[PDB]
């Protein structure tokens, strides 16, 4: 991805040999920057609504003629708007993004009838998985605000048209916008962005209201639709070793009809439960989480104990074999993330919008058994453990039990 | 490079356009035949229908040329 600048907008493109191009606008407008709860989700859903030059209806009918597709999502850091089309149709897509950022008519009926109902279905689909809920709850406990804001719009706190219009006034500005073009000729994209995004406001960098503060605690989301448990450990100094530790501890199987050779995978033997360790770097803080879902609260409780033990055991000693297995699983995870268009866009988006240089999968550091065990030791000896239980919460573990 | 999709709006009225209607033109034809045959069948008994239309059809037309003998007709 050759990083450049076109009319004040950071543009990164990588040419390829495929008939398919992906163009993504990455906006610094994720939920950590959200003025009011849920506004970044609503703004994401308000992309490709009526603009002054082109109605939502006309856009969709013309997109069907190009056979293009549209993908949008919100993270804690970004809003990502991606289009996938044939290479030759690049100018149309650039101009479409320009219309969205410059000329969206944010109309009250779109919010009531189109945008908010779709945002609500989006969230309900995600929450069907109790593990999603548990990991969301864990961020809320760990960070409270900023990273602790909900990503998604909720019913209890309604977003108004004035909320969304104000946020868009901040976000849709040259200072908060990065363009990422996969299989796009880099010189051609710079020329097009340079003409189309010239009259976009300059604006100012959106910032998190307040510094990131870490907290421990418990969340007990009582649902009737499945059971899950997250054990998170907030990290004050995000370090790349936690990727290796996440992949080492593992949890999912690398093979059909198997349990797996990872410590966390082996904690689920004899139970219909699954586990996944994940590490979330947010630049200024991190979260190391272990999420366990299952149908039995008794089995979840059983696995949860084994999971925290596994982490303690790792803090004791890692073998050389296990450290190499961690390097391999971690390099692979890095590679596939840079391939997947959704995650790819945000990776270069972070490089462009912040200044965090991307770590190429081929440059992923190999951590010795000493470095891995040291990282696990810090986590086992955390002052601020977070536990989010979802489901039959009376039957799930508590932080002080773990 | 393509800047714009290439299309036109065809003339339309009450949700009909010429491409669509043209597909149904033959069907209106057959319905018209069906209505014609049916109508003619319904009035086959009317003497004027026989006199003016049916008796004039070649070969077949003699089916409708029938005379009552003057000996058998009170009127
Ligand atoms: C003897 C009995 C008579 C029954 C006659 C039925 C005639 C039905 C014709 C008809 O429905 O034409 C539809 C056609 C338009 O097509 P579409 O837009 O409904 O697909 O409509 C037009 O083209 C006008």
């Amino acid at each position: 991805f050759s990083t450049a600048e076109a009319a004040g907008v950071k543009v990164a493109a990588q040419d390829g040999q495929s008939p398919i191009s992906d163009l993504s606008v990455v906006l610094r407008g994720g939920s950590r920057y959200a003025t009011v709860p849920g506004v970044s989700h609503i703004l994401e859903k308000f992309a490709f609504q009526n603009t002054v030059p082109k109605s939502a209806l006309r856009f969709v009918r013309e997109l069907e003629l190009f056979g293009g597709k549209l993908y949008t999502h919100t993270t804690r850091e970004h809003i990502v708007l991606r289009t996938q089309f044939l290479k030759q149709d690049l100018p149309y897509f650039v101009d479409a993004f320009a219309n969205v950022l410059k000329e969206t008519k944010f109309q009250q009926f779109e919010l009531t009838e189109r945008v908010a109902p779709v945002a609500e279905l989006d969230l309900l689909k995600r929450e069907s998985d109790p593990a999603f809920t548990a990991l969301e709850a864990a961020h809320e406990v760990a960070f409270r605000t900023g990273l602790g804001n909900s990503v998604y719009a909720q019913g209890y706190s309604p977003v108004t048209l004035e909320d969304v219009k104000e946020f868009a006034r901040q976000v849709y500005a040259k200072q908060n916008v990065a363009v990422v073009g996969n299989n796009v000729v880099p010189a051609d994209l710079q020329q097009l962005v340079g003409t189309a995004f010239a009259d976009l406001q300059e604006g100012s960098k959106v910032t998190q209201a307040g510094t990131t503060t870490l907290h421990g605690g418990e969340a007990r989301v009582r649902t009737s639709t499945g059971n899950a448990l997250t054990i998170a450990l907030p990290i004050a100094e995000p370090k790349p070793v936690y990727h290796a530790l996440a992949s080492f501890l593992g949890g999912p199987a690398s093979m059909p009809w198997s349990v797996g050779a990872s410590p966390l995978a082996q904690a689920t033997v004899g139970t219909h439960t699954s586990v996944k360790a994940t590490y979330h770097n947010y630049g200024d803080a991190g979260l190391f989480a272990i999420t366990i879902k299952g149908d039995s609260p008794a089995e979840i409780s059983q696995v949860a104990h084994k999971a925290v033990q596994a982490l303690k055991d790792t803090g004791a000693e890692v073998t050389e074999e296990q450290a190499a297995r961690a390097y391999a699983k971690s390099k692979f995870a890095a590679a596939e993330a840079f391939e997947n268009p959704d995650s790819s866009a945000s990776v270069i988006g972070m490089e462009l919008l912040s200044g965090v240089s991307r770590i190429a999968p081929e440059n992923v550091q190999k951590f010795t058994p000493a470095e891995l065990s040291e990282a696990a030791a810090q986590l086992s000896a955390s002052a601020k453990p977070v536990v989010a239980a979802v489901g039959q919460v009376h039957a799930l573990p508590f932080a002080d039990e773990l | 490079y393509v800047k714009k999709p290439s299309y036109k709006i065809v003339p339309h009225f009450l949700g009909f356009n010429i491409p669509t209607v043209s597909k149904w033109i033959p069907i209106f034809g057959i319905w018209g035949a069906a209505a014609g045959i049916g109508a003619l069948f319904l009035i086959e008994g009317v003497p004027r229908t026989r006199q003016d239309i049916l008796s004039k059809i070649p070969i077949i037309g003699e089916h409708w040329i029938r005379e009552i003998p003057a000996s058998d007709n009170p009127f």
